[PDB]
């Protein structure tokens, strides 16, 4: 069942690349990448 | 006479983007930040909102705050976003969780020191500082909690200046958030002590403006935020252009606020009219005054007809006669005399400014201090007591660390505010 | 696309239905 | 005088923007420096 | 930003295949993990990071583990079409099943496999920088799903502590049934869900069968159809993290808005434009129509009728071409209705979300293509009726000690049956008491 | 209260005492101080 | 008025290479040593740092010392390495082993005579000698031990001149080596007796500068050494160019140290800003002063807000008005009066120099004497006390020959330095 | 700069074959000792000097001796492919083995062979100008490795004095075993290793077998795999001498930082990116991931669990494309963990080294090709459990004098067993005492 259900559409997707939908996610920008790059670099804080 | 702006949370950053578009357009600043204007009158008061960077450029004196940078990346990505100074974007690493206590106590205390450092750096650079201007919603999480935290810190550091807020409040018909009564009650408790002047807008009123007056087929938040940016930029116009009768935020406060707790106001802007109808009626002072007092044109759900005006203010932009202003304000006060509080002999202040917003011959913005504001607070207090009696969601706030006594204090203080408005409503000369 | 004051405006919501990422 | 100060400030900004310190590149390289990269190593190139 | 998925046993792995199929097609990752980077129109974006991590050579790999005690289903995943997508360490399989015994999963056999799973989850959590919860897929009717699900959840609570765990759980249907011993396993899973879970969404296959017969035109549905529906629901709920929108909603806002008291965390789920391709071009599908659809019980994915209870909170996710003014008008019309009732202590009953990304269409799929959809999760007292029928069936069998020998011989005290049944009885009484009006005020 | 404190079922959420668990096991240190005989042999 | 530089150990030699790049660039000296400049202002003070050898060439007055030749290969591979005089490189054949006692007692006494011979040869050639400048780390082995040995010998031979050190001290957060506290404690004991003025730098502060202010994606030790070389080349600028109010190392010392043990100073350099931000801010004296006093721009982990300023000095480079400098220093002194020690009526010295660093319109370097420096020494003393109570690694040092009483003596001297700073912090007029 | 390698018996010679194949392939020396005459890289760099000397004819020859009592293994080296690389004097072989008797090696047989060994070491040490230590490879389980290794270390320690001696030692595995008399030889060995070594690295074949099954995908490993792993470890530790880097580390800095008290010199060793070529394409291998790897007990090459003890010092060697800021961020992440504990008298627990030359890939090898690697050596109190199992097995066997007549016949007093057992008992008590908290100040 898994073959005829999922592998068939997997093969169809392999043959055709125009089925992937376009999108817009402009909320992922430079400040998010800055926070991503700066993991574990906490310095000069007072407690 | 320069203002420092603070924009907090999603609503605040979105409204701010449209405000700085409107301000940059009136003064002819390109979206790159370059001055491209066509009269010296634009340049001669540019200092009020902009600082000058080298070889032409102007930068806007604003602080952007949010708990996750997603919004900051969206605002940075907008069409005018480039104008903002990169160092002016302050953000944390985890959200408010739509919870007031988180925004005030846990991530608030984590970020607030960097915000106070930036606000002080910006304020102390001014040669003479006018009030601060803050935009936020009370129903949200980081807006309410950290906005009121920052307001308290700035009131400690600058107690002699003015503190002004524009604030969005939950509609009476549909909620956007389940825990709105707690966040609203605690924020109003903070504001009534800390604030000097507070303006309130209902999103439901902007929808009714768009549908009834403008007959827009498919409105978007850009239209609501454009209406708000128009009124916001109108209130400051007499600060920054010549006129026959200059006005100032402090003069507005002195004429509008009779007693220091009564500082919550309604807003309106008059020459709203649909593109099909606009060909049929020319602008004149009677038309602006008639729309200006029509409750259809007011940006709150409470209606003036259930209350009385203590005070009102009208700011006129355009080349116009003093006769129409003085005689219209007298005529409106005389014909509707039952709606004006009788122990003040004249409730309206007027001001006139020469320079209208582009593409309108004339405009007026209206600020009103009306006792019908008590109905909003009463509704919020009822919904709060229903939720609080049953401990409906309290474990989140108590788990953050709040004492239950805060909720009873805030409820009692708001209830006393409602009582004070009701007492001034039914006062008499005797 | 009309502003609340009557002026024309640019789009503000992306057009995504019926679009494909890869040519 | 005002115009002269403006021109000098623009030259200032142009010098900082095009410099090698902020752009994290090096142009003055010695022949021995092409083999020994004690401090100035930053990473590998695309070809590698 | 990132979320980690935990798939347990047979239902959880099979639902995982449909979920990861959908997430690949929605982001645009090919089945081998690559991407045709040279054939592009727009620009390359970071949105995958919620579900994928890159090696740097540009292969994508997903943030998931697959846990099973029998090899065959995981070997089916290993040999299928998506063979190259998963890292082989992520696909964990034991030697022998828990044989529909909760005791066998929890005490004897899951204790051997559990430490490998915890080491893999740790390796995932170390490669994160803003983890905001775990998604868990399991069925409570079978032995390994119940027992190992319970043990893993208990260990996670001590190790990760306050971090959130959101479960999607296939509970035993009220009259369709697959095995005799379902009541014991579902009861003994009460503590795990009640004390170690933040929100648990309950699903019954009989409801999804009814929905696929009535709305879709499928005479002979199979589990792949149900799993495709579940994948669509999960994609709608997680879209708020991944794409632009008017009103975003972070996963902590669900927890803040839906749970009034810490035990009252079980929610019903439904989805509106379940429609076939031939019907879809005959009808408009406006906001108010799909909002009216989500409140009919024919739309629900759990076999309960909410008319027998009161709503406490609703969270409505709209995706696609919707305008906020229409959402407000729809919600005000719903609020007007007389057959929808809220508890009087919850006046502001609604949370809204609005996202611009329309639902994706899968090449082999059975749903039509539509411009807009809405999905709802809601907390309601009607759920108390669901537990009572399981308790009656449990009370029937335990009275005659019908099958207790298996559980006691494989390591369980007889006392644990009475303990679990009394705890679920107290949960029923909690749901009775919380829903009682405060009519006595003076 | 009306529920059970999870000490039933044989589970506890108390964090381990790391300092005590971290000390090594030695013949004189650990094994020789036991009432029942103990040995480092692997079963 | 000639300065002699000494570079010791890996850190010192690496910082020195960048320092001599900056100085050779400012005077237009090619890396071959040939003068290629375009104004007489470059030539007229070249003697201060370079000696002239025959037929064009200039040679830099510096001594390089290290225990393993690895560093010599590193400096030789740099872009300017060829300029250095071959006879000025002194090296051994085996390392310090990160051990203070080895570096001070065994290979130190073996090499030190050849270093003193080179330093004397360089000193006696000057027509009038100004102070020495030394770069080294305190956490290392040969840097701490041989640097302090050489400092003591030079203090014996030239007690009336100035002794200046730039020194790197172990971060509380990141270390490359386990035995840093012993070497640091013994070195601080040597410095407080021998030095006239000492500047302290935390590598943690340079990383925080790079990551927050400059937003460098992949900083390297070359960037840290560029920041240090910038301040080092800035302090001497008034010695070697004209200006409206000349200043000198001795005048800085006379104004900064109230009592001879209180000779530890803070450092800053003002124009730091990321390439994205540079389009956003024009240069002006208020901007430089504002960055100059921001603790974000200070090169130590201790923050001034935890202490009080005894004295401070600012050296300005560029064409600017004296009125703006004086009035800025007055305004800063008046507004923050609680952070200044009250029994001194004016804490700030200013100086103005005409010639800015290449490619900058204006610059300022800031030197500050603040009692919060005591917090760094206290942290080092804590880590020392943790290791010393258990004799954690002492056999290495004792095997070299140190008496254990030496460690307690050095600890006592550091504790007395901390006590003296704390007492002057809390002093009062009565 | 220079280091001399001494290989003893079967394990030490076989590990030597893997080491010298790797060091040749890393420098580029052909198996016949001649560099390629057409390979003009441009600058004939000195890096070989750590391991090779030139014969003036321009051949390279290595700084090693091979020591055995039986001919077969050394004759196999003499007849193999590398015949021309070694000087024939370096390959020393006796006539007959030490027959698993430590006593036979120490008293009877090694005494005849030891003076040739000393003459070769003398000839090597004369051809140096900055010798900075000896590396020794042997197993303590066999007769000649234990007896002659001890005798030779004693003689070296009298003749050379302060010069450092670093040992790589194959210890008896905790339940895999190869000979009956292993406890006696290991007990008698430990007194000499205690007195006459500066740092001792402990290895167990059972751990490297587990590592080759778990990480690599090899079902049937043999000694060549283990020996290639050991060679990689030695190359990582000596890389700091041979290639350019940001932070070099001389062997005396290693000894200064790793050893707190002169008896506390037994260290654990581990290596991070042990990975197969097929696994290598599913994962990125960043600095923080391999740093997290070296601390998991699944990575160790000795069968001990460090969670049962406390760390005193760690030395981390990074080679390849690494930047110091990433090393600092990784070490800062490690410090937060609660299952990693340092003794309270050791606050600054770490030493770092950073070298630019990435690890070499061997054509027949089983490791993948990787851009970076990290190697760790660490001193920990957990080692006390390791000594306890030998002491228990010795006590069990010695209670009946099971084999003692062999040892007494080959020249040993029976008293020597009890002396050695008491000395190892005192070392065990030292490791118990050092880990005791300083509750004296209360
Ligand atoms: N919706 C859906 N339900 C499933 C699926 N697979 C099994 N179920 C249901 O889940 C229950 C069976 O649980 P299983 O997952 O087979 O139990 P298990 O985890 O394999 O436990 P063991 O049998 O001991 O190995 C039954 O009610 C099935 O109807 C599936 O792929 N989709
Ligand atoms: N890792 C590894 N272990 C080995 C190797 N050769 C032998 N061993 C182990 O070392 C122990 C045996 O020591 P041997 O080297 O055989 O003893 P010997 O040095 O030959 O001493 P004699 O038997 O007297 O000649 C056993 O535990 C073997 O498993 C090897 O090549 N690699
Ligand atoms: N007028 C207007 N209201 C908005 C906008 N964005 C959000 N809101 C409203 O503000 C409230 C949500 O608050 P929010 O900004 O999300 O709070 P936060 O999570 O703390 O940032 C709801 O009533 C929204 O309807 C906007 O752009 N314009
Ligand atoms: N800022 C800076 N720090 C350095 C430099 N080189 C080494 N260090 C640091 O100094 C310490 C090592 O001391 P080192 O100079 O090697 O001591 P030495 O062996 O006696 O010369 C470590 O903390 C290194 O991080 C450098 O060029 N710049
Ligand atoms: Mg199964
Ligand atoms: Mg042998
Ligand atoms: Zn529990
Ligand atoms: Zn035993």
């Amino acid at each position: 069942t898994k073959n005829v259900t999922v592998d068939a559409t997997g093969e169809y997707l392999k043959d055709n690349i125009d089925e992937y939908p376009a999108t817009s996610s402009e909320c992922w920008g430079m400040f998010m990448k800055f926070t991503d790059n700066m993991k574990g670099k906490k310095l000069r804080e007072c407690y | 006479r320069e203002i420092v702006c603070v924009q907090a949370g999603q609503c605040g950053n979105q409204i701010g983007s449209k405000f700085w578009e409107v301000i940059s357009d009136e003064h002819g600043v390109d979206p790159t930040g370059t001055y491209q204007g066509d009269s010296d009158l634009q340049l001669e008061r540019i200092n009020v909102y902009f600082d000058e960077a080298t070889g032409g450029r102007y930068v806007p004196r604003s602080v952007l705050i949010d708990l996750e940078p997603g919004t900051m990346d969206s605002v940075r990505a907008g069409p005018y976003g480039q104008i903002f100074r990169p160092d002016n974007f302050i953000f944390g690493q985890s959200g408010a969780g739509n919870n007031w206590a988180k925004g005030h106590y846990t991530e608030g205390a984590e970020l607030i020191d960097s915000v106070l450092d930036v606000c002080c750096k910006e304020a102390e650079s001014c040669d003479c500082l006018q009030g601060f201007q803050i935009c936020h919603s009370l129903g949200g999480g980081t807006g309410s909690g950290m906005g009121t935290l920052l307001i308290s810190k700035l009131r400690e550091q600058y107690p002699d200046r003015i503190m002004m807020t524009f604030s969005i409040i939950p509609s009476p018909k549909v909620s956007d958030t389940v825990v709105e009564p707690y966040n609203t009650t605690l924020s109003v408790h903070q504001l009534v002590e800390n604030s000097d002047e507070s303006m309130c807008i209902d999103n439901e009123a902007l929808y009714d403006i768009c549908f009834r007056t403008l007959k827009l087929t498919t409105p978007t938040f850009g239209d609501l935020n454009h209406l708000v940016s128009a009124v916001v930029s109108g209130v400051t116009c007499c600060l920054r252009f010549p006129g026959q009768l200059n006005s100032d935020l402090r003069k507005l406060a002195v004429n509008l606020v009779p007693f220091p707790r009564l500082h919550f106001f309604m807003m309106g802007f008059a020459p709203l009219t649909s593109r099909g109808s606009q060909q049929y009626r020319g602008l004149s002072v009677p038309e602006l005054t008639q729309q200006m007092f029509d409750a259809k044109n007011m940006m709150q759900a409470a209606d003036p007809r259930h209350g009385r005006y203590l005070t009102a203010s009208a700011l006129f932009r355009g080349r116009m006669s003093t006769k129409e202003v003085d005689e219209q304000m007298l005529n409106v006060q005389n014909k509707n005399s039952s709606y004006f509080i009788e122990w003040i002999p004249n409730n309206i202040k007027s001001s006139v400014c020469d320079i209208p917003p582009k593409g309108l011959k004339m405009a007026v913005t209206f600020i009103g201090n009306n006792t019908c504001i008590q109905e909003m607070f009463r509704r919020v207090g009822e919904q709060f007591t229903l939720m609080f009696r049953r401990k409906a969601f309290l474990h989140w706030y108590t788990g953050e660390g709040m004492d239950e006594m805060e909720f009873t204090e805030a409820e009692s203080n708001m209830n006393d505010l409602v009582s004070e408005y009701q007492q001034y409503q039914d006062a008499t000369i005797e | 696309l009309i502003d609340p004051f009557g002026n024309p405006k640019v789009r503000d919501v992306p057009d995504l239905f019926g679009r494909s990422r890869y040519s | 005088d005002k115009e002269e100060d403006t021109r000098k400030a623009l030259e200032e900004i142009r010098f900082h923007m095009e410099g090698d310190f902020l752009n994290e590149t090096e142009t003055v390289v010695s022949e021995l420096g092409k083999k020994v990269k004690a401090e100035r190593y930053k990473g590998m190139t695309e070809e590698q | 930003r990132e979320a980690i998925c935990i798939h347990i046993g047979q239902a959880g792995c099979q639902v995982g295949n449909a979920c990861w199929e959908l997430f690949c097609l929605e982001h645009g990752i090919q089945p081998d993990g690559a991407m045709p980077s040279d054939k592009t129109i727009g620009v390359e974006d970071d949105a995958f990071n919620t579900f994928f991590s890159e090696t740097g050579a540009g292969k994508h790999v997903p943030r998931a583990v697959f846990l099973d005690l029998e090899p065959t289903v995981v070997d089916e995943v290993r040999t299928g079409t998506y063979r190259q997508l998963f890292h082989p360490e992520q696909l964990i399989s034991g030697k022998e099943d828990a044989a529909n015994n909760y005791a066998r999963g929890h005490y004897t056999i899951g204790k051997e496999i559990v430490d490998l799973c915890l080491d893999r989850i740790r390796k995932l959590a170390d490669n994160c920088t803003g983890l905001q919860g775990f998604l868990v897929y399991h069925a409570v009717g079978g032995g390994t799903g119940s027992g190992l699900g319970a043990l893993l959840l208990e260990r996670l609570s001590v190790d990760y502590g306050k971090k959130s765990k959101l479960g999607y759980t296939v509970y035993p249907s009220p009259q369709v049934s697959t095995a005799v011993v379902e009541p014991y396993n579902s009861v003994l899973s009460t503590h795990s869900l009640l004390e170690h879970t933040d929100v648990a969404a309950m699903l019954d296959n009989e409801a999804i069968y009814d929905l696929t017969r009535r709305n879709l035109d499928i005479e002979r549905p199979t589990y792949t159809n149900l799993n495709r529906l579940i994948g669509q629901v999960v994609s709608s709920l997680t879209a708020s993290l991944r794409f632009d929108g008017a009103l975003n909603v972070d996963l902590t806002e669900f927890q803040t808005n839906l749970v009034p008291y810490p035990r009252i965390h079980f929610v019903l789920t439904s989805y509106a434009p379940v429609i076939s391709a031939e019907k879809a071009y005959h009808e408009q599908l406006s906001v108010s129509e799909i909002s009216n659809a989500v409140f009919e019980p024919a739309s629900m994915m759990t076999k309960c009728d909410p008319r027998h209870g009161k709503y406490m909170a609703c969270c409505l996710m709209y995706r696609g071409d919707v305008v906020p003014k229409d959402v407000n008008a729809a919600v005000a019309t719903i609020k007007t209705k007389r057959t929808i009732q809220f508890v009087d202590w919850s006046p502001t009953g609604f949370k809204c979300g609005i996202n611009y990304q329309p639902p994706t269409v899968v090449p082999g799929g059975d749903l039509a293509k539509v411009q807009r959809a809405v999905c709802m999760i809601a907390n309601s007292t009607a759920i108390a009726e669901v537990f009572a029928r399981i308790d009656h069936k449990f009370d029937l069998m335990y009275s005659k000690r019908a099958f207790v020998h298996w559980y006691v011989g494989e390591g369980m005290e007889e006392g644990e049956f009475s303990e679990a049944r009394e705890d679920l009885a107290a949960l029923e009484k909690d749901y009775e008491e919380v829903g009682a009006e405060s009519a006595d005020m003076d | 209260d009306k529920y059970h404190v999870c000490e039933c079922y044989g589970h506890t959420q108390q964090l381990p005492n790391y300092k005590k668990l971290t000390n090594p096991r030695t013949l004189q240190g650990f094994y020789a101080k036991q009432k029942v005989s103990a040995c480092p042999c692997i079963p």
